[PDB]
């Protein structure tokens, strides 16, 4: 029934209030074809990278307003080690390949009690730059610690604070008003999403395939999928209850096809 | 888990193979062999510790400590903190057992220790 | 048969060596049966 | 896996039950009860008779009664005192005092793996000497008999009555040993390692089995009473539980934490 | 004929004066069974550790006497990086496993001209401690540089300078005279050996299986095989010839069966 | 004939290969490994226990520790020192000095034809006395066990705990010998004659196998501790490798040229 | 069979006398094969 144990490799996780694995865009997203933009033999999956990678996410208080979100880039969380999410045998292989191509199977745990209210919107958003600061560089670990939650201002709703190339002193700098990597917060449920309600479940189960402009994108730069935990209804609890419930997430890369072996990535 | 029924939470049950230093961080026991245990309607979890040994049999009396007698550490981390509702007793109690597997085998009877009779 | 390596020949009979019970008329089962 | 230990039955699982592993091949069967107890061990260091002895009077014993203590070996793994079955086991810590220091014995190797309640086995007694070049002789009398304690005069030599008898008096050679397997002779069907009943009805001690034994062996020099020496000679008693059968699983003794 | 190209993985090496692959103790040492002292699933071979690992060895002068040797422990050369022999994807996997079990297939190149004389004795010696200093610790990179060649003294012929546990001040320390990890230099040809003569070949080809006291030994401590380059006839050349010919060696681990995945080895 | 010894395989030829001759009939097979090692040889002259001993403390040992040296025979052809496995073999040249002269042993007949690396055989121990008319007793404890070192009081005689046990304590007769074949009991599959690995991980000695042995026998007079004599009695240990199997050809020791 | 001249009769069995290996599932060959 509602007790699903998902054994993968050696790291098997459990849940007793599951809603069902939201397989996205296909029936079985585990099945995937090898890339057609490579002539060398691809490093397929093996039993050290077919496993669940559990990380941490920032806590969730009453001070979190509506639509204050928190983005986890994939596989950008393996590189920067966001939330302590260390890949181990996957990060040490993804730094030694130029073309990576995998589908993701994420699972966000957040254990609300029957006396709490509030609802997360855990969604897998394709192709956004929500981690990257508008100057052009990605956020560090302290910058993902000083704020704990990215507030949905006018710049995120419209698409105004996305990174850009500066025009220079020759041109007159325009009034920047729009950019196509916006968030429409009222329309995040078009993405593969499950609501982590306080009264139905403690873990959402999303399964996404590989999408991308090329049959295999780069390894050290891609932002194909992006885990996006958005607060729809703010947290509320009477005093005496368990304060600030923590949020985790478990990521399993389904069927990776690495290509282009080279040495470890040094800028 | 011998706590109240309304308690929830998750426990991490990580068996580590013998290393130079016992793991302490949750990220150092996540990399080992673990199993995240949930609290709910059922209240037990038989964590079968695997038999990882460089020999067909292992010693059972670590006089001189080696890889033939000590087979690494067991470690129970609390993954998420136990969310107790109001008017429920703080600090519940996990109760441990120790059975043997269905393939547990023994060999070579030696002399006992009469230290109980003293 | 226990700790007996004498597979071949028993000189004394089974009544003299062992002690049988007078009549009145690999697989290890569990010691507790949940029913 | 997800189980319930409150139920009382927890099915033993392999590594493959929860993880991706396999089974291990069962190598040896040295945990077999008939194999584990089929080996000799020290039971009691008893002294050798040199005269027509007196069997020790039953408890409690007042002073002045001339009996013979520590000469008889009550063949039982249970705690004994003064060659009679007891319940508590006592040993001496400051023994250099007055009174008669009673012979207490216990099977140390038995209780460490007596994880059961009942037990039945044909005992194999070996009586090894602790004296350089001693010729001795091993008596016996079964579970439910008593020691014939007098001496009949043979050619003006007081030959005691424990030379003769229908019970096996095995004679050792000079420098030899004694070894003979004894059957299960007790009136009980099995030997209670742990017992909670009472044999008598009035003034009975709870937990003291009357006839949970294989009898009592003793050692005696095969010379008459006029050839009694002075120096006390000892002898050691080794027992082996042939054809052991153990029922009713139970506890193991409390290993201390100091 | 005498031109054998040995393609393995992506690193294919060549030789044009080969004598033949000395398969040792079996017909095909590539075939090997999985270990029977493990219940978990072993990490078998894959196409990043089935390749040739070329390192360097110290040069060979006229000052090298008879039987001055130079030992390469396997897989001890992957850990300490002896001669620059970096394993890459093999060292980064051997540090993350507790039980390693592989056969080796080595190949020592040393290009003498037709005007040089001298002959190496390239042999694979099982179970010796020739790298380890007699105090107990192994040699570093500078200690394998300050001498360039280990001279066959009386201590190496007899077995006197092998490492030991000190008895302490309670015992009287004996006169140490013998130890079973000696070298008998006149009897190194019992091992799987090929003579690297100056007038027949430039590369010797040895292939050894897994041997060891256990069905799989440890990873960070084992010294199962040991490449042993011994100078039988000293180098001689008229003046004007190419001085000090360099020695390389190419090591390919045939059929490795790793077991016991744990994190990276820290003492 | 015209061959190539650089190749590494040199086919052994007869006289008829190069000359006009013939073959010779293969007479005997005394080079068979199972036949060659199946014969007894002196291993260690060990001293006989007279009291409840102490197993020697592991290396290095500081002064003042009251242990018992040279009483235990570590059944291994490898070099031992103070009844523990070692790597270097040492013997005393000017032994009449201070300190404790450690017992070192080696199998001299083994290494002269130990042209191999690995070895597995069922050992056959014979314990011959070096004392006129001695009654002794041979203990044993396997590869991966330890010596139970105390004494339990039996009838005011301090009987040590190495009389009892589940391991074979074979008793010699007065003027007799002890002979019992021991199986291959080590945790290793084979015994490395030459070893280059390390058993431990930190502070390990390279080339010292921890459990490449058949255990450790000892000799003890079967009298209690009150009957301890003064004059030290020796005993000799003869071993035989039944059913020997040797793998991985290797070197022979360096015969000197002086 | 080695140095065993007892062709006729073994009293103790093969498991007690020798030590067999538990299962997992004239002509002298060379020690080095040129391939």
């Amino acid at each position: 029934d509602r007790v699903t144990t998902q054994t993968a490799g050696n790291t098997a996780i459990n849940t007793q209030s599951s809603l069902g694995v939201l397989c996205a865009y296909v029936e079985d997203p585990t099945k995937s074809d090898p890339p057609s933009s490579s002539t060398d033999q691809p490093t397929t999956t093996f039993t050290a990278i077919d496993r669940w990678y559990t990380g941490r996410l920032n806590s969730w208080t009453k001070a979190v307003k509506t639509f204050s979100f928190q983005a986890v880039p994939l596989p950008g969380a393996f590189l920067s080690r966001q939330g302590g999410l260390n890949g181990g045998a996957f990060t040490a292989t993804l730094h030694r390949h130029f073309l990576m191509k995998c589908g993701w199977q994420v699972q966000v745990q957040c254990n609300l009690t029957q006396f709490h209210q509030g609802a997360l919107l855990v969604a897998m958003v394709p192709e956004t730059t929500l981690d990257v600061k508008p100057d052009g560089k990605a956020k560090s670990l302290q910058e993902l610690n000083e704020e704990q939650w990215v507030e949905m201002s006018d710049d995120y709703r419209t698409g105004k604070n996305m990174p850009f190339q500066s025009l220079g002193t020759y041109y007159r700098p325009p009034n920047w008003t729009w950019g196509p990597n916006f968030i429409n917060p009222y329309q995040v449920t078009v993405f593969p999403h499950q609501i982590l309600n306080a009264r139905t479940s403690t873990s959402v189960d999303i399964n996404v395939p590989y999408i991308g402009e090329t049959p295999t994108q780069s390894s050290e730069t891609q932002n194909s999928w992006t885990l996006l935990v958005m607060v729809l209804v703010p947290l509320d609890y009477k005093e005496g209850a368990t304060t600030d419930p923590e949020i985790t997430f478990s990521v399993r890369p389904t069927s990776p096809y690495f290509n282009g072996l080279r040495n470890r990535y040094t800028t | 888990f011998c706590g109240p029924m309304m308690a929830r939470g998750k426990f991490l049950l990580s068996y580590s193979p013998p290393n130079g230093t016992q793991p302490q961080t949750l990220s150092e026991a996540m990399q080992c062999t673990y199993s995240i245990w949930d609290i709910g309607l059922n209240s037990s979890w038989t964590f079968v510790i695997p038999y990882i040994s460089p020999s067909d049999y292992r010693e059972t009396r670590a006089i001189t400590n080696s890889v033939y007698s000590a087979d690494g550490w067991f470690s129970l981390h609390k993954l998420t903190k136990i969310t107790l509702p109001p008017d429920c007793p703080q600090s519940p109690c996990i109760l441990f057992f120790a059975s043997a597997g269905e393939d547990y085998t023994l060999r070579l009877p030696v002399d006992c220790n009469p230290s109980y009779v003293f | 048969r226990g700790n007996n390596g004498n597979m071949t020949f028993n000189y004394y009979a089974n009544t003299y060596q062992n002690s049988v019970d007078f009549s009145t008329s690999g697989i290890l089962n569990p010691l507790g049966y949940l029913k | 896996s997800t189980d319930n230990a409150e139920t009382g039955v927890i099915e033993a699982g392999n590594t493959d039950t929860d993880f991706s592993g396999e089974l291990a091949a069962p190598g040896s069967n040295h945990t077999n009860v008939k194999f584990l107890f089929d080996r000799s061990r020290l039971l009691n260091v008893i002294k050798v008779l040199e005269k027509d002895a007196v069997f020790p009077r039953p408890f409690p014993t007042a002073t002045g009664t001339q009996q013979d203590d520590g000469y008889f070996c009550l063949l039982t793994p249970r705690p004994t005192v003064a060659s009679r079955p007891a319940t508590r086991f006592g040993l001496y810590v400051s023994p250099s005092d007055s009174g008669v220091l009673a012979n207490t014995s216990l099977d140390f190797n038995f209780y460490s793996l007596a994880c059961f309640t009942y037990f039945r086995s044909d005992l194999e007694v070996t009586v090894v000497s602790l004296e350089p070049d001693l010729e001795f002789a091993v008596g016996w009398f079964p579970s439910g008999s008593e020691y014939q304690a007098s001496s009949f005069v043979y050619d003006q030599l007081h030959v005691p009555y424990h030379f003769t008898g229908r019970t096996p008096r095995a004679f050792a050679s000079k420098g030899g040993k004694v070894s003979f397997v004894l059957p299960w002779n007790s009136v009980s069907s099995v030997l209670p390692v742990r017992w909670g009943g009472a044999s008598k009805l009035s003034s009975a001690t709870r937990g003291l089995p009357a006839h949970a034994d294989w009898g009592t062996i003793y050692a005696f020099i095969p010379r008459p009473n006029e050839k009694k020496s002075t120096a006390v000679k000892h002898v050691a008693v080794y027992i082996r539980y042939k054809n052991a059968r153990a029922w009713c699983p139970s506890m193991l003794p409390f290993r201390s934490y100091k």
